[PDB]
């Protein structure tokens, strides 16, 4: 599966647990998925950081969600992918 | 799991990590790209001993397993015998995490 394939209430997830989480968590993962830690304090600065991470890597090939899932491991952040894995059920009518 | 050890036994791993403990967890840390040279010259300014292991600690609240792990897995080398029941590390193969399941209609 690609990360483009799935729908816009998880990617609102992800990006809630992200900023709900830190403010560094995307910047370890995109040093993991090939980028830099200073190159990243730059991009830091933009109004969209986020989203133009998961959109430059959304662009790529390596966009594939088992991948995704193992680059939290290699910053070892798994507190990310077990927050999300027990995080799965929660909505309500109001 | 390894961000609950870190608020279990805080007060076990800044009197088990000496202090060249500690440096060799930053260079392992800066290595997984976590840390920004911006706050990783904050770790090495520290003049006190215990106060380095406080500003490695204050990284964690943002980090959660990662700036934990180092230190279980830092004192494994050096097995002090103070902490042996270390947390789990990294055992995620393909949870239902980031996964889909929901399509059109």
């Amino acid at each position: 599966g690609l990360y483009s394939s799935l729908p816009p209430a998880k990617r609102e997830e992800v990006e809630k647990l992200l900023n709900g989480s830190a403010g560094d968590t995307w910047r370890h993962l995109a040093g993991e998925l090939g980028y830099q830690p200073e190159h990243i304090d730059s991009f830091t600065h933009e109004a969209c950081p986020v989203r133009a991470l998961l959109a430059s890597w959304a662009t790529q090939d390596s966009a594939t969600l088992d991948a995704l899932l193992a680059a939290l491991r290699r910053i070892q952040r798994a507190d990310l992918v077990e927050s999300l894995c027990s995080e799965s059920t929660a909505t309500s009518p109001v | 799991i390894a961000q609950q050890w870190i608020q279990s036994k805080r007060e076990d791993i800044v009197n088990q990590m000496t202090e060249a403990c500690l440096n060799q967890s930053l260079d392992a840390l800066l290595s997984r790209d976590l840390i920004m040279k911006e706050d990783y010259e904050l770790v090495s300014t520290k003049p006190t001993r215990t106060s380095k292991v406080r500003q490695l600690l204050d990284t964690t609240d943002i980090q959660g397993e990662e700036f934990a792990k180092v230190i279980v897995q830092k004192l494994k080398d050096n097995k002090q015998m103070g902490l042996q029941p270390y947390p789990e590390i990294l055992v995620v193969s393909r949870s239902p995490s980031l996964n889909l399941l929901q399509n059109k209609s």
